[PDB]
């Protein structure tokens, strides 16, 4: 229907064209008949009838008189919904300035008329005159005259000039402006001005003037002479129970405006002193600004409830505004909500749904099927049949939901796994039954959690749920590619208990034909689950090339391991099961099954694994008791020793040998050491036992303690938890950060007294409050990240570029932080991977690195490679499939139309809550910084070189001595300037000292061309470089944190990308969170989209203009095709917020934040939104240009091009 | 330095000193002097006195209101009849000697002067005062427009020289025609339009019989008088602005803001000065307080409610509140409606009707809940919507009616359809349904009865039965 949206100033003619009449009275309704009053705020003659196809008289009342005007009323006989569309207008007695174009800094009126804002307010507030027409007089336009001064120059000239007051004077000044002549004057001054600040002033004013000239808008339209009036149904006055009425504040504001306007007309008719007219005009201006934006101009008007009235701007802006409460988020039909229980009998694609809830949700479908099969003649018969709850109604409901997927959601929805499609199974009850294996995806536990359910209606939605949203499809984490349906808690405990090993168990040493005989022996009580036996195992290997090789052989194992092998699918080695199985082992099993067998086998294997784990956890009988918290006997003696030597050191302190701070520090150190030793002793005591084998010798065996098993299996609990249960709680902190000298020496088994519990609460309250605030901080960060990268959609397949990023293993000392396989898995190479020391091509170009090629790279010991990356992609809009690589949640190459930006933002934002020289290797030494490389050629040590046993190329042996988390992420993504940034080298030249000016110091640099540049360095700066030294561009002058803008400006795009990626991955890796770096690269690409045009060329671009990058790239391509002067640019780095507010579409920017500023800018400029991104299409109800709708939008630009 | 308009308003009104008694008398004397000059200027008009005389002729015949004719008598129908008879006699004497003895003769001038003196001893109602003002204002404005059109057409010095006596005389036209300057060709061409303009002027001058100088002098005198009176009244109100704000303070927090009350009090005070009298010997504050009070109270009663309550019902509510407070103080509990009805001398039903309609509609942003995010407005239903099941039922009913009527004969189904208005814009009664083929009404009735008779057959009526 429509293809674009414009915005711009509204002329009085346009407002009159919108209006269906003029509101002349503040009347709303009659107090007796409750009917609309004529020429009022709710007039039926202006806005339409109150009843459908009726008029206020009652003479024309049926549909026969549609479209006729009641000659004695004027009410058009039509539908009442026209009262939601028909607008009115008020003819203001005096012009009123628009509040948005006056007080939203920068003031458009202010810099169009090149005079300060306070001057304009003084004129508007009726305090100072302005000369509009100077005539044959020395006065100049815009010069202010006081009242007495005004009479002086009136009596000394007369009618030769004109001086006025108020918004009328501003309108006269703005209407007489000759915009082209002003523009020419600004350009001429711009060329001939030598001050850059003045240049910024003039370029702003010239941009605004040229925007006015090109958009066709006129400046005088910023002053309102006709005020539009909203339709009554959007500002309702409706009755409540008991005769009370509910109204909107817009009614009060409009009534105030109308009353003051009518009083102004009355005062202009009955000739009044100028003071009264001036006061009335002030009131009119104040009322209009309050209606448009309450509280901006001054004190906000309050209603009868003593709270500020909320205006149109408040109704379009804010968290509770129309954009965010009703457009980007809505309440929907065919939805339900219930508490969630656990269904251990369900499959991965099934969810338990209550019968009553499904009956309510699927009511129209039941009606349709009852009508189709003939059990109901009409729809009311079906309604009563459903309400009476017959049996055939239940059969119809069974057949309706037979293959109708349903969407389950849990709030908050941090990532896309928070909503999934399941097949419903009707259960008698009131709670939704959820499969355990999906709980980790929902972050759901059964302590009172509630989930929402939604019913897709059309066939497209059902197939999207079945293909994309089905729980069986989403079993890989899109953030890292690891499985998300890994078992936890009782499944892990059962698989651990079944796979443990015991000495001298019943049936030890027996020979078994296979897993079936092991199960038979277990069921007959011949052998225990932990008996060490020999089993004949037939094992099939599927190789990388697909070869299927089966080998049968005798393996030493346990009974439980064979019974678990009974369910393992063919194609996996037995070594994956011939061990005790913790959480990591089961995760490895699932990963291997996915990598070598596929998806269906993985789902079946996971279901069988969780069945078996639950069954044998139930059969184990694992229980927690007070005797399982064994407290080592060494704890009491060690506490006694620590206390005695505390007494000794306190006595020594009384002798004055050491100070108080030293005593505090060493007491803390001894208490930390005592805690560590007590924890170690408790772990050693708890982790082992002594048994008797078949020979009678005492043997050392792993303990079967319940808490030890829980902690070691990874089901729940860690070493620290056991330490507080059975050892020492340790040192706790005073709530300002300081650590109390005395620690807690009692665990939870023995119990604490009053002060120990008080110190515990000190930290408990802080932890709770920190979680509460950090959740909101992470939510705001993820909102910003979603909005900055919402436009990124895979639009092509190959972008035809040669650029790429060079990747190496990360080294932060003498050990690796991440292997090259982890970083290179799922990417596409840019240039051919040549084998080191050889010219052969091991890996060709444009090939995806899967596990096989990763193992190849690991075998051939490649240190550095280079692959395609999103930021280096040169697609005009979005990115291409090759530059993005593998889709982590799917395992293959990313499909066209994938919203990679939203996935990236969710992946980064989801773990926000979890947030807060001796050589060691044998090899050679290389200098660049110091590098130590093994004989294979992999650089495995990177060390700093402050300004050495071995020189360059000298071999070094082992042991030779050559010699705050989430705020940090937010600051990195906002590109915040450090408080004390490191000063960098602007250009490669020789350093020299300069004149030490008072206050702060100056330095000079001499370039290769002999030009000298002066740098302004503060006094309190540690200066590193020395005079006469040629420092390269980007060298550190003063140490400190590096600003991202500086490294982008001086070093390059790859440098800033690497910096941001490394910092973000460091903060996410300290907490042990796995996030792929392509998401960060997408965010960085969205951070690099603008450019300051330096060399203007001739493509219409002012110097110093912040244009957007791909427009320049396209324009440069056309210019090259024309062989005519191209343009040169410098790329800027903008934070996610600033980049979001700087996007081309004004709808998305308005919906994000700062709606008033964005709307004012767009309206003055006359912007045009073409609806290319996700958010605008979401707001206007159209299909998003991503995923299933992508092709549809493509067809649109197939039509617009033709 | 400030953004509140109230403070700027007080700054502006505080720059003028406060007046005393003698200042009030001086300003009132200036107003009366201006009014007297305006009355004297208008009295020098041949059409003014006849209007007053005929108005008195109608009034004395007991056919018109006496108050509408005059409002008072200046003293330095017992008495009005004699004065108006004297005025009529002097008008007859003046008409006898207006032109027979000569316009420049002393008799006419003396008669006009004494007519002015007689008319100065009159206080006319402002209505016909402004009515006579407007006619001469329109005549002067039309003369100005014609003169400016002539000036624009001709464009000089010759017109200025002959403007005193030959502005509209044909001698100016004859001399222009006689002139032979190089630019007189286009002037002669425009002489046709100038002739039309002066012909239009002849009717005005014969209506006035004053040529050009006399009407100009009258207009100048009237303008001077009105300007002087306006200046005096403006000074007087600028003085009393402080009384306005002092009185308007007492009625705040009644739905209207302070500045609006101040402006309404200002309007009421201007009305007060429009009818102030200083001969009574009473100061201005006493008279002005009543008018400021009435303006403020009327504005509050008319503009302080979303749903307007008439003034009389506002008074009823206020008196009910006062009596309720008195009874509450007297017995110690809220007075029940019967007791208030007995006290207020009205039936109980009227008291209840007053009670229910004294409410002020609530806001839709009232915080409903501990968390301020929720509001009342989001818990309001839309009662005008049609339930989807009802729309589906309507569609099914249309389909079933079509199916039932399709099993009926063409003529007969047409009769039913275009009697009940099915699939057509309007409905038809028996007459136009008859006018199709058979104009007789009774056959249409009988065929419709046959329609219903076959339509209640169980073989073809089961489907429509389920819709009840
Ligand atoms: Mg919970
Ligand atoms: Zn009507
Ligand atoms: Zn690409």
């Amino acid at each position: 229907e429509f293809d674009a949206i414009k915005i711009g100033l509204a002329s009085p003619d346009m407002i009159r064209s919108w209006s269906f009449g003029e509101v002349k009275k503040p009347e709303t309704i009659n107090y007796r008949t409750f009917k609309p009053e004529r020429d009022g705020l709710f007039c039926a003659r202006i806005f339409g009838p109150v009843k459908d196809y009726e008029c206020l008289c009652g003479k024309y009342k049926r549909l026969k008189h549609r479209g006729v005007i009641c000659e004695k009323c004027g009410v058009e006989v039509t539908q009442t919904k026209v009262r939601r569309d028909r607008m009115g207008h008020i003819e203001l007695a005096s012009p009123v300035a628009h509040i948005w174009f006056l007080k939203s800094l920068p003031s458009r009126i202010g810099l169009l008329m090149d005079m300060p804002l306070r001057d304009i307010e003084r004129v508007l507030y009726f305090e100072m005159y302005v000369v509009t027409e100077p005539g044959m007089t020395d006065l100049e336009r815009g010069q202010m005259l006081t009242e007495e001064e005004y009479l002086d120059r009136l009596e000394e000239w007369g009618d030769e000039f004109t001086a006025k007051m108020g918004a009328e004077a501003i309108k006269d000044l703005l209407a007489s402006m000759d915009l082209p002549a002003e523009a020419e004057q600004m350009r001429e001054e711009l060329d001939t001005t030598n001050s850059e600040t003045k240049r910024k002033k003039l370029t702003k004013r010239l941009k605004l003037v040229e925007a006015f000239v090109a958009s066709g808008n006129k400046p005088e339209w910023m002053i309102l002479t006709v005020l539009p009036v909203l339709p009554p149904d959007l500002r309702p006055l409706v009755p409540l129970d008991g005769g009370r009425f509910a109204t909107s504040d817009l009614n009060d504001l409009y009534r105030r405006v109308i009353n003051r306007n009518n009083r102004l007309k009355r005062l202009l008719e009955l000739a009044a002193p100028d003071i009264i007219v001036r006061n009335e005009k002030r009131m009119l201006q104040e009322s209009v600004d309050a209606l448009l934006d309450n509280g901006r101009r001054g004190r906000a008007i309050t209603g009868s409830n003593k709270r500020p009235l909320k205006s149109l701007a408040d109704m379009i802006k804010g968290k509770q505004g129309r954009f965010r409460q009703n457009l980007l988020g809505k309440r929907v039909d065919y939805s339900g909500r219930s508490v969630i229980t656990v269904g251990p009998y369900l499959r991965l694609h099934q969810c338990g749904l209550p019968k009553k809830m499904a009956l309510e949700l699927f009511k129209p479908f039941i009606y349709s099927k009852l009508e189709t099969r003939g059990l109901a003649t009409t729809i009311k018969a079906a309604k009563k049949m459903v309400e009476r709850e017959e049996a055939v109604v239940w059969d119809i409901l069974d057949e309706v939901i037979r293959e109708h997927p349903v969407l389950l959601n849990r709030a908050p929805t941090l990532h896309r796994l928070g909503i999934q499609a399941f097949e419903p199974v009707l259960i008698e009850g009131k709670a939704i039954q959820l499969h355990p294996l999906v709980c980790a995806a929902y972050n759901a536990d059964f302590d009172g959690d509630q989930m929402a359910v939604h019913v897709p209606l059309t066939l497209e939605a059902q197939l999207e749920a079945r293909t994309l949203m089905m729980s069986t499809n989403n079993i890989l984490s899109p953030a890292s590619g690891d499985p998300i349906i890994v078992p936890s808690q009782d499944v892990v405990l059962g698989l651990y208990y079944m796979t443990r090993e015991k000495i001298n168990a019943k049936g030890e040493g027996m020979y078994l034909t296979g897993p079936a005989e092991a199960e038979k022996a277990y069921r007959t009580k011949t052998a225990e689950l932990h008996a060490r036996v020999k089993v004949r195992i037939t094992e099939t290997i599927k190789h990388e090339n697909g070869k299927l090789t089966t080998e049968t052989k005798m393996i030493d194992t346990t009974v439980g391991r064979a019974m678990l092998w009974q369910i393992v699918p063919k194609g996996l080695p037995y070594s994956l099961v011939n061990q005790k199985l913790g959480k990591k082992q089961i995760s490895n099993l699932l990963n291997e099954a996915y990598r070598k067998l596929g998806l269906k086998d993985t789902v079946i294997f996971a279901d069988q694994i969780m069945y078996t784990g639950f069954a044998y956890a139930a059969l184990s009988g694992v229980s927690v008791g007070i005797d399982d918290m064994v407290v080592p006997a060494a704890k009491y003696t060690e506490i006694a020793e620590a206390e005695e030597e505390v007494r000794e050191i306190q006595e020594q302190f009384q002798s004055g040998l050491v100070t108080a701070g030293e005593r505090y520090n060493k007491v803390i150190d001894i208490w930390a050491s005592t805690n560590d030793r007590v924890a170690k002793a408790m772990m050693e005591n708890l982790s082992s036992e002594q048994v008797i084998n078949r020979q009678g010798e005492q043997e050392k065996q792993e303990s079967f303690n319940s808490i030890y098993m829980m902690a070691d299996s990874g089901a729940r609990g860690s070493a620290a938890q056991i330490r507080q249960l059975a050892g020492m709680r340790g040192l706790m902190a005073r709530p300002d950060g300081s650590i109390i000298e005395t620690p807690i020496t009692a665990n939870f088994k023995e119990g604490l007294n009053v002060l120990q519990y008080f110190i515990s609460t000190h930290g408990a309250r802080k932890g709770l409050a920190d979680t509460a605030l950090k959740t909101a901080n992470s939510g705001y960060l993820t909102r910003r990240l979603v909005d900055v990268a919402q436009d990124v959609v895979v639009t092509e397949h190959d972008c035809g570029t040669l650029e790429g990023v060079v990747m190496t293993p990360h080294i932060e000392g003498g050990d690796v932080k991440v292997a090259l396989t982890e970083l290179a898995l799922g990417r596409v190479v840019s240039e051919d991977i040549l084998k080191p020391g050889t010219d052969e091509v091991l890996i060709p170009r444009n090939t995806l690195l899967d596990e096989k090629w990763c193992k190849v790279i690991n075998d051939n010991s490649v240190d550095q490679i280079k692959v395609r990356s999103v930021v280096t992609c040169d697609s005009d809009f979005g990115c291409c499939a090759q530059c993005y690589g593998r889709d982590l949640a799917r395992g293959h190459l990313v499909n066209q139309g994938e919203a990679v930006g939203v996935i990236a933002a969710q992946s980064i934002g989801e773990p926000g809550t979890q947030l807060t020289i001796q050589a060691k290797n044998n090899g050679s030494v290389k200098l660049h910084e110091l590098t130590i490389i093994d004989e294979f050629g992999r650089t495995k040590e990177k060390h700093k070189l402050p300004y050495l046993s071995k020189a360059d190329g000298d071999a070094v042996a082992a042991g030779e001595t050559v010699a705050g988390g989430l705020p940090r992420v937010a600051d990195l993504f906002e590109a915040r300037k450090p408080k004390e940034p490191a000063i960098l080298a602007e250009h490669s030249g020789t350093v020299s000292f300069g004149k030490e000016t008072k206050g702060k110091r100056r330095l000079i640099i001499t370039r290769d061309s002999g030009d000298t540049y002066e740098e302004m360095i503060p006094k309190h700066r540690q200066l590193n470089v020395f005079e006469g030294e040629r420092i390269e561009r980007g060298d550190v002058i003063a140490d400190g944190p590096e600003s991202p803008h500086d490294i982008l400006r001086l070093r390059g795009i790859h440098a800033v990308t690497t910096y941001i990626a490394n910092e973000v991955q460091e903060v996410y890796r300290l907490q042990g969170v796995k996030i792929n770096d392509k998401h960060i690269e997408t965010i960085v690409r969205q951070m690099l989209r603008k450019c300051t045009i330096t060399f203007a060329g001739d493509s219409e671009f002012l110097p110093g203009e912040t244009v957007e990058y791909s427009q320049v790239k396209i324009a440069n391509r056309k210019l090259v095709e024309e062989g005519k002067e191209p343009a040169r640019f410098e790329r800027e780095l903008l934070g996610i917020t600033k980049a979001s507010l700087a996007t081309e579409s004004f709808i998305s920017a308005a919906s994000f934040q700062e709606t008033t500023r964005v709307l004012t800018e767009a309206a003055v400029s006359g912007k045009r939104d073409d609806l290319r991104g996700l958010k605008e299409n979401v707001i206007v109800g159209r299909l998003i240009p991503a995923g299933t709708g992508f092709a549809y939008h493509q067809d649109r630009q197939a039509k617009r091009a033709q | 330095r400030t953004t509140d308009p109230v403070r700027m308003y007080m700054r502006e009104m505080g720059t003028v000193e406060l007046l005393t008694r003698e200042g009030e008398i001086d300003i009132a004397k200036r107003i009366e002097d201006g009014i007297n000059q305006v009355q004297s200027a208008i009295a020098e008009y041949p059409g003014t006195i006849p209007y007053i005389l005929e108005q008195f002729d109608r009034v004395q015949a007991e056919e018109l209101r006496l108050t509408d004719l005059i409002s008072g008598f200046v003293d330095p129908p017992e008495l009005a009849r004699e004065k108006f008879n004297e005025l009529r006699g002097k008008f007859q004497n003046l008409q006898l000697a207006v032109n027979e003895f000569g316009r420049d003769s002393h008799q006419a001038s003396e008669a006009s002067d004494l007519v002015l003196d007689i008319f100065r001893e009159f206080r006319l109602t402002p209505k016909q005062f402004d009515h006579l003002v407007e006619t001469l204002r329109t005549s002067m404005d039309r003369v100005r427009t014609q003169e400016r059109l002539v000036m624009k057409a001709v464009v000089k010095k010759s017109f200025i020289a002959l403007f005193t006596g030959n502005e509209s005389n044909e001698e100016w036209l004859d001399k222009v025609l006689a002139s032979d300057k190089p630019y007189v060709a286009k002037v002669r061409e425009q002489e046709e339009e100038i002739r039309r303009s002066i012909q239009k002027l002849q009717m005005i001058e014969q209506e006035t019989s004053l040529s050009v100088e006399r009407i100009k002098d009258i207009s100048h005198r009237m303008s001077i008088g009105e300007a002087k009176a306006r200046r005096a009244k403006k000074e007087m109100v600028e003085a009393n602005l402080r009384l306005v704000i002092s009185i308007a303070k007492k009625y705040t927090n009644r739905g209207l803001q302070f500045l609006d009350l101040i402006q309404e009090g200002n309007i009421g005070l201007m009305k007060a000065v429009d009818k102030f009298e200083y001969r009574r010997g009473y100061k201005f504050s006493t008279y002005a307080t009543w008018w400021i009070r009435q303006a403020i109270t009327r504005s509050i009663a008319d503009q302080a409610r979303t749903i307007r309550i008439p003034v009389h019902m506002i008074e009823t509510i206020n008196k009910l509140n006062r009596i309720s407070r008195q009874m509450l103080q007297e017995m110690g509990r809220e007075p029940l409606p019967e007791e208030l009805a007995e006290r207020m001398q009205m039936p109980e039903d009227k008291i209840r009707k007053v009670l229910k309609i004294a409410k002020e509609p609530i806001s839709m942003e009232t915080p409903i809940g501990d968390d301020e995010d929720s509001h009342l407005g989001d818990f309001i239903e839309d009662t005008t919507l049609e339930l989807p099941l009802d729309s589906a039922t309507a569609t099914s009913l249309k389909a079933a009616t079509r199916d039932v009527l399709a099993g009926l004969t063409p003529r007969e189904a047409k009769v039913l359809r275009m009697r009940f208005g099915i699939d057509m814009n309007t409905d038809h009664t028996l007459e136009e349904v008859g006018k199709q083929f058979d104009v007789t009404r009774e056959r249409i009735r009988q065929i419709e009865a046959k329609a219903l008779r076959k339509l209640r057959h169980p073989s073809r009526s089961e489907v429509l039965r389920s819709f009840l």
